[PDB]
C-alpha cells in the first residue's frame, strides 16, 4: 500500500462542514466536487475539469452531491434545501426539486429513485423521472441527515443523523424502520454497505463516538465495534481486497485500512493537514479520493 | 485553481 497518494487535487474554499456530503465518484471515472456554491467535475482519465455550476443566490451552497448509477446525471443538494438534477453530458439542470425544509446534505440513489436526506431529520424519495417527484417522506431523524446510502441490492436504506441514530429503512413501504440502532454515541455520518454481503452494514459515528460498527440489519447484531480513536466521517468497502477504509480527524487526519472480518489495522495513510471531510471510491476500486478541511482532495491508489 |  503506498503511503503517498497517486494525486493531490486542490480543493479551494471547500466547505468545512461534517455533515455535508461534497464529494462522489461517478461510474464514469469524473468526480464531482462541491466547493462552496459551484460543482466542478474532475475527469480521472483526462484530468479536464468542468465547473458544472454555480449556485445563482447569495449565501446559498452546495450541500450535497451523488451520481446516479448510470454516471449521466448528477443530483445536487443545496442550502436552499433544493434537489437539483443535472446533465453532466448536456451540462444543464434538468430539475430543480424542492420538498424539503432545510438543507439537503445528504443524498443516495436507487435506479431511478433518488433518495435525500435533510438538516430537518427528514429523507425525502424523488422519482426523478416524474413531475410530482417527491414519492415518500422517511422520518425517523429529528436532527441533520448526515449518512444516506442505499444498499447495492435495493433492500435496504440506511440513515445516519446528528441525533446519533442508525436507521435502516426497507424499499417499499407504512414507512417505518426495519432496525433503529442507537449505540453510537455521536453524529453517525459514515454509512457504507458491504458489497459482497447484502445485509452487512458499516457505521462510524463523530468526535463523541469515534467508534465503526458492523451490523447484521436483518438480525440487528452488532457484528463488530472498533474504536477508531478519532471522528469517522466516511466508510468504504474495498470489494477486491475484503477490506474497510474510514476517514478520521483530530488527531492524525488520517485514513485507516481495516481487514474484514478481523478488523485488524493493515494502514494508516497520512498527509492530511486538517480532518478529513468525505471519502469516495473510484469505479473500479482502485483509488479513494478524500476531501479534506485542508482544501484539498488526496487521491490514495490503496486498492490496487 | 479548483481542482488543479
Amino acid at each position: 500500500i503506498p503511503s503517498l497518494p497517486d494525486r493531490i487535487l486542490d480543493a479551494p474554499e471547500i466547505r468545512n462542514d461534517y455533515y455535508l456530503n461534497l464529494v462522489d465518484w461517478s461510474s464514469g471515472n469524473v468526480l464531482a466536487v462541491a466547493l462552496d456554491n459551484s460543482v466542478y467535475l474532475w475527469s480521472a482519465s483526462s484530468g479536464d475539469i468542468l465547473q458544472l455550476l454555480q449556485m445563482e443566490q447569495p449565501g446559498e451552497y452546495i450541500s450535497s452531491v451523488a451520481w446516479i448509477k448510470e454516471g449521466n446525471y448528477l443530483a445536487v443538494g443545496t442550502s436552499s434545501a433544493e434537489v437539483q438534477l443535472w446533465d453532466v453530458q448536456q451540462q444543464k439542470r434538468l430539475r430543480n426539486m424542492t420538498s424539503h425544509s432545510a438543507r439537503v446534505g445528504s443524498l443516495s440513489w436507487n435506479s431511478y429513485i433518488l433518495s435525500s436526506g435533510s438538516r430537518s431529520g427528514h429523507i425525502h424519495h424523488h422519482d426523478v423521472r416524474v413531475a410530482e417527484h417527491h414519492v415518500a417522506t422517511l422520518s425517523g431523524h429529528s436532527q441533520e441527515v448526515c449518512g444516506l446510502r442505499w444498499a447495492p441490492d435495493g433492500r435496504h436504506l440506511a440513515s445516519g443523523g446528528n441525533d446519533n441514530l442508525v436507521n435502516v429503512w426497507p424499499s417499499a413501504p407504512g414507512w417505518v424502520p426495519l432496525q433503529t440502532f442507537t449505540q453510537h454515541q455521536g453524529a453517525v455520518k459514515a454509512v457504507a454497505w458491504c458489497p459482497w454481503q447484502s445485509n452487512v452494514l458499516a457505521t462510524g459515528g463523530g468526535t463523541s463516538d469515534r467508534h465503526i460498527r458492523i451490523w447484521n440489519v436483518c438480525s440487528g447484531a452488532c457484528l463488530s465495534a472498533v474504536d477508531a480513536h478519532s471522528q469517522v466521517c466516511s466508510i468504504l468497502w474495498s470489494p477486491h481486497y475484503k477490506e474497510l477504509i474510514s476517514g478520521h480527524g483530530f488527531a492524525q487526519n488520517q485514513l485507516v485500512i481495516w481487514k474484514y472480518p478481523t478488523m485488524a489495522k493493515v494502514a494508516e495513510l497520512k498527509g492530511h493537514t486538517s480532518r478529513v471531510l468525505s471519502l469516495t471510491m473510484s469505479p473500479d476500486g482502485a483509488t479513494v479520493a478524500s476531501a479534506a478541511a485542508d482544501e484539498t482532495l488526496r487521491l490514495w491508489r490503496c486498492f490496487e | 485553481a479548483p481542482x488543479g
